[PDB]
RNA sequence: UAGCGGCGAGCGAACGGGGAGCAGCCCAGAGCCUGAAUCAGUGUGUGUGUUAGUGGAAGCGUCUGGAAAGGCGCGCGAUACAGGGUGACAGCCCCGUACACAAAAAUGCACAUGCUGUGAGCUCGAUGAGUAGGGCGGGACACGUGGUAUCCUGUCUGAAUAUGGGGGGACCAUCCUCCAAGGCUAAAUACUCCUGACUGACCGAUAGUGAACCAGUACCGUGAGGGAAAGGCGAAAAGAACCCCGGCGAGGGGAGUGAAAAAGAACCUGAAACCGUGUACGUACAAGCAGUGGGAGCACGCUUAGGCGUGUGACUGCGUACCUUUUGUAUAAUGGGUCAGCGACUUAUAUUCUGUAGCAAGGUUAACCGAAUAGGGGAGCCGAAGGGAAACCGAGUCUUAACU
């Protein structure tokens, strides 16, 4: 399909399958959920009745005592020692098929174009590594929360946006569904656009 | 993600104790006993929603029977006369009329007697 | 929009939680009934147990034997016969197509249909209809 | 608060057989 | 760990095309003189596992 | 999976393939040539790192307030809005942070240059004997003595030596492959008593280590050993001068400090059981799961002047707690003195079914590589073809000499 520009007014040709396909609600949600789960690290643990410091001696005899039968000071129904099902460090990452990941990414890109949240422009660069310059460049464009995607990563643009929370700078290869969804506006360079079709295929 | 149940548990206990207000002794103070008292009050309320209808029905019949006999006719005869005369006044109105309007009841018994004869 | 995505209806069920109140349905033993071996924690009978009666897999007699030659043989379809490499098919170069496996050293061709390109097979065996199918296509058989 | 220690036999040795 | 097949079961049941199982009849080992030829002949061919005990067979050999 | 197995419960390979990492040598000996490479130990020099550190940008006015970092208005820094503190929430008040620098002295690592010690290269020869193997008894290999190969060993025996010997799963012949009875060798691998930084859909004082409070302490035991409870004033002690009751008390009432003293150290919030004082109503002729339905009177308030609400409740109909276990419980069958807190279907890997999503006669990768939730990687697994014990055949196959 045809992607219009706002600065050079130059036509761009892009496959409609990767930019004009329908929006799959179910597929995108699964990929987004999978991405969040993969961000976890699951560094937690408790002590079961075997790992609690203590001794296995019976608190009192089985019979004769007037109170409930007890077996150990570390039973889960006892104060200061227990946890019936203690947690262990676990991996929460889940598998997502390559095609499913690509399909969700294609679905997300198409809808950004439909909601005009995606803006394609020519090369986006800053002459000097100054956050002030980048802020001015984004101010006249009426953009405050933007994700800058460029074909080639340059330290000059990387340093300029480092201290800008609402602004992110990324490469085409390092593109994730969550970032595209989260950011209000996405700006893609002409080079950045081309690499997307090649990797998306 | 440990979850503490102090806030929720206290809310549930307060709700039961509020419903148990006015009961005697631990039934209004202790939750273990208050819960049983509240549940039993619920059973009785459901049961008595049906006994009330029959209890008032008995009261109306007794009032009509006293009023009809005072006019010189038994309750069973009086009701039969009304059915024969095609009168659809129910017991609640009949008892109400007997208590307040004696003349209206006298007309009814007179109408019932005529239908029977 | 990250707070607007939802899953498809019926994708989630929320699972079953046992022993959580009366109105939840399966509370008070959570659907495992009253006393018994099956109701105990960790209880149950192993696979094939019949309560003491001779199990079915013990009442019946073992039969047959395992043939080692069967693990080194495979069957070749007609559909995948023509997508190996050009128009020549042999015991070798099928592993390159990855349709038999490295360890396989015997192969047969069976009638699976959908064969168009004429192909030549050497060192393989074509049962009865594979010979007819390729000959119609324009192939040949030689050992 | 704390369990006793002596724990004597409270039951009386008198079987009713 | 992965499930362990019941080796004894795997030596007595073979899976078929439609998910059934074939087994050898269980009365043709010894004490054969007193048996009629008709009964021995009918026990020779393999037979299908009954429905009632099919569920038991599935558990024993979940892989095969 | 093949196998092992009272062929029960169970145990469970190898060949082969894909990856991480790769490095080969020496003695059993003489000669020629003899620092000839590579190594280990002691000096010098370069680089880097550790052990102290230095600089480090940019805000003010009004409103609320005990106090603003908050609201409102207008500014500036950012290769620094990572964090912590500051009288409520700070990019611009402070410590820090990105960034750029720093070592007299001691040190690990990678190089170049000296010394010490064994030691290059070529020819010829040699090439591990009470050993291999065997009998008996055991053990280890998935392999429980079984038809049982292979390895190790207590006991008794015992070769050939390269025209020789070992193995190829009883064993024999033919072939293929290797050379035991002498040794050395970093890499990928396992763990954290300890040190630094960083992270967490981990805990937040009955939790988290037994121990957030000088806790393995108090305390218990002859001893090995067992083993607690206990966190929170306020921004700042500004921790209550002084007066009065009292026993030069305790405790209290004033005064003062503070935004707040029902924040006064018995100190944030301050629930429940439990214990009290006051007010309204009821109760000393009335029998029982103590409620429920009806209901007079009384005391408070509301509009209207009749009721509506709140509390109490004479009198009256009906009514023998809950849980558990049972054919069946008010049962005199079990359990609970009460309150608060904690306390029981979880987790990992496989397999089957259902729903849903992707792709579709195809589907999908694992380890691993990867400036890395991407992309590579198709080793492999499942499916499209079954029948037979198997060879084998194949939309057929098996059964049988062969099928109506």
């Amino acid at each position: 399909m045809e992607l219009v520009l706002k600065d050079a007014q130059s036509a761009l040709t892009v496959s409609e399958t990767t930019f004009g396909r329908d929006f799959n609600e179910a597929l995108v949600h699964q990929v987004v959920v999978a991405y969040a789960a993969g961000a976890r690290q699951g560094t937690r643990a408790q002590k079961t009745r075997a790992e609690v410091t203590g001794s296995g001696k019976k608190p009192w005899r089985q019979k004769g005592t007037g109170r409930a039968r007890s077996g150990s000071i570390k039973s889960p129904i006892w104060r200061s020692g227990g946890v019936t099902f203690a947690a262990r460090p676990q991996d929460h990452s889940q598998k997502v098929n390559k095609k499913m990941y690509r399909g969700a990414l294609k679905s997300i890109l198409s809808e950004l174009v439909r909601q005009d949240r995606l803006i394609v422009v020519e090369k986006f660069s800053v002459e000097a590594p100054k956050t002030k310059l980048l802020a001015q460049k984004l101010k006249d464009m009426a953009l405050e929360d933007v994700l800058i995607i460029t074909g080639e990563l340059d330290e000059n643009l990387f340093l300029a946006a480092r201290n800008l929370h609402k602004v992110d700078v990324r490469d085409a290869t390092g593109i994730d569904p969550v970032s595209l969804i989260a950011f209000d506006k996405v700006v893609m360079t002409a080079d950045a656009v081309k690499q997307v079709e090649e990797m998306l295929a | 993600a440990r979850v503490k149940r102090g806030v929720i548990a206290r809310a549930r206990h307060k709700k039961i104790l509020k419903q148990a207000k006015g009961y005697y002794g631990a039934r209004s103070r202790v939750y273990r006993v208050a819960f049983q008292a509240v549940i039993k009050a619920g059973q009785y309320a459901y049961r008595d929603r049906r006994q009330r209808k029959r209890q008032f029905r008995q009261l109306w019949i007794a009032r009509i029977n006293a009023a009809a006999r005072q006019n010189g006719i038994s309750y069973s005869k009086f009701i039969n006369g009304l059915k024969k005369a095609s009168v659809e006044i129910d017991r609640k109105i009949l008892a109400d009329i007997a208590v307040f309007d004696k003349v209206a009841f006298t007309a009814l018994v007179e109408k019932a007697k005529a239908a029977l004869a | 929009r990250l707070n607007t995505l939802s899953p498809a209806e019926g994708s989630k069920k929320a699972g079953k939680r046992l022993g959580r109140g009366i109105g939840s349905g399966l509370g008070k033993t959570g659907g495992r009934g009253h006393k018994g071996q099956k109701s105990r924690s960790g209880g149950g009978v192993r696979r094939g147990f019949e309560g003491g009666q001779m199990p079915l897999y013990r009442r019946l007699p073992k039969f047959g034997f395992t043939s080692r030659k069967a693990a080194i043989t495979a069957e070749i379809r007609l559909s995948d016969l023509a997508k190996v490499e050009g128009g020549v098919v042999d015991l070798n170069t099928l592993k390159a197509a990855n349709i038999i496996g490295i360890q396989i050293e015997f192969a047969k061709v069976i009638l699976a249909g959908e064969v168009t390109t004429p192909v030549t097979v050497r060192g393989l065996r074509v049962t009865k209809g594979a010979r007819a199918a390729i000959e119609a296509a324009g192939g040949k058989i030689e050992e | 608060n704390n369990r006793p220690v002596y724990i004597p036999r409270p039951r009386p040795p008198h079987p009713r057989l | 760990p992965k499930i362990k097949t019941v080796r004894g079961a795997a030596k007595r049941f073979k899976k078929t095309g439609k998910g059934g199982f074939k087994h050898k009849h269980a009365n043709l080992r010894h004490i054969l003189t007193k048996k009629a030829t008709k009964r021995k002949r009918h026990l020779r061919p393999k037979a299908m596992v009954s429905k009632g005990d099919l569920g038991l067979v599935i558990a024993c050999l979940p892989y095969a």
